[PDB]
């Protein structure tokens, strides 16, 4: 769950 | 304005604990993921920990897994590292990282030096370097104080409260073979100002709470 | 996972020169890719993000440049307060990988030293060691012989120097020579001197014990 939640902090 | 303030650093036998904290002076702190690095001496950058906006999730590296643990405190806007069951492995340079959505790491911290071992905490011996007679021999002069037999690092040398900074060296600590660091710090001034200007060298050693204030002064 | 390999590993160039730092990534990361700046001892500083844009704060001279496997951070006037290593960061996928770094050193003018001799304190004379210090000062290269004279003999394994890293201005270095004697072994000797060889020159610096 922590890598989906960093990429979409990443993305937007 | 944005800042990162560290703090808890210092000399831990192995096997214990110790509790880091980085405080942001600056933003919010919630709307940023947050990381915990470390460097080694003499080694590259190795990423730790990280902690995303509400502290329901975390990450840590496998080499570190299960000792560390990291939390955070919105309200105070602190973000704590807690290390148990260090390791001589562990000791390096700790810093807290930021993280902008498209930007990458922004601000980091000062740095918090953690080091392992079970060694006893030593005083520095802060001698004056302070010629006279071979030293009128020129018009650029050389002021120095050596910094000898102290552990652990850091320590950190200043000249006149600070209000001298033109001309200092302060040169790495070596380690020497009796496992005490040493180093010194040298400065450059005019030889017609060593009878106006007093020159002090200011040594600060915090992991023994000691601190120097030495007047070098031109020999008899 | 992605691996991310930096070319060269180090660097050395004059003042005002440009210079290039090629990043290859193993595989496909768009545009992700981060330039971190890092002095010796001091936090890293961001540099480039997105891997063409300028972060607030930095000086225009750096730029950013690649597709999506080779990317370049070009410096185009060197400057002194540029001396640090330069890391490329992929942020495509997490973990957030980084290249090996390079080492950027200043090559400048030969400089002679400014060398002074310092002898020891009766302070730590008091304490049975006496500790005579020879300081190199505002050269370059940082290559250079210091030899330890003491009553016209060579001295060995007493020595111990310590290197200063590159001056952010104008890229000289110092050497502190300590040499560690017995009070004892001190006592029995008058004439000491240090003496220092670059290239063809060879300055020495002497002092007699008890003077003034």
């Amino acid at each position: 769950s922590f890598k989906e939640e960093l990429d979409k902090y990443f993305k937007n | 304005e944005e800042q990162l303030v560290e703090s808890g650093g210092g000399l831990v036998q192995p096997g214990g604990s110790l509790r880091l904290s980085c405080t942001a002076s600056g933003f919010t702190l919630s709307t940023y993921f947050m990381f915990w690095v470390r460097q080694p001496p003499g080694k590259g950058l190795e990423w730790v920990s990280g902690i995303n906006l509400g502290g329901d999730k975390t990450w840590s590296t496998d080499s570190v897994k299960g000792r560390f643990t990291t939390s955070k405190e919105n309200a105070k806007n602190t973000l704590y590292l807690q290390m148990d069951s260090l390791r001589p492995e562990d000791t390096a340079v700790y810093y807290c990282a930021r993280l902008r959505s498209q930007r990458g790491f922004d601000h980091w911290g000062q740095g918090a030096l953690v080091t392992v071992s079970s060694a006893s905490t030593k005083g520095p011996s802060v001698f004056p370097l302070a010629p006279s007679s071979k030293s009128t021999s020129g018009g650029t002069a050389a002021l120095g104080c050596l910094v000898k037999d102290y552990f652990p690092e850091p320590v950190t040398v200043s000249w006149n409260s600070g209000a001298l900074t033109s001309g200092v060296h302060t040169f790495p600590a070596v380690l020497q073979s009796s496992g005490l660091y040493s180093l010194s710090s040298v400065v450059t001034v005019p030889s017609s100002s060593l009878g106006t200007q007093t020159y002090i060298c200011n040594v600060n050693h915090k992991p023994s709470n000691t601190k120097v204030d030495k007047r070098v002064e031109p020999k008899s | 996972d992605i691996q991310m390999t930096q070319s060269p590993s180090s660097l050395s160039a004059s003042v005002g020169d440009r210079v290039t730092f090629t990043c290859r990534a193993s595989q496909g990361v768009n545009n992700w890719l981060a330039w971190y700046q890092q002095k010796p001892g001091k936090a890293p500083k961001l540099l480039i993000y997105r891997a063409s844009n300028l972060e607030t704060g930095v000086p225009s001279r750096f730029s950013g440049s690649g597709s999506g496997t080779e990317f370049t951070l070009t410096i185009s006037s060197l400057q002194p307060e540029d001396i640090a290593t330069y890391y490329c960061q992929q942020h495509d996928n997490f973990p957030y990988t980084f290249g090996q770094g390079t080492k950027v050193v200043i090559r400048r003018t030969v400089a002679a030293p400014s060398v002074f001799i310092f002898p020891p304190s009766d302070e730590q004379l008091k304490s049975g060691t006496a500790s005579v210090v020879c300081l190199l000062n505002n050269f370059y290269p940082r290559e250079a012989k210091v030899q330890w004279k003491v009553d016209n003999a060579l001295q060995s394994g007493n020595s111990q120097e310590s290197v200063t890293e590159q001056d952010s201005k104008d890229s000289t270095y110092s050497l502190s020579s300590t040499l560690t004697l017995s009070k004892a072994d001190y006592e029995k000797h008058k004439v000491y001197a240090c003496e220092v060889t670059q290239g063809t020159t060879s300055v020495t610096k002497s002092f007699n014990r008890g003077e003034c």
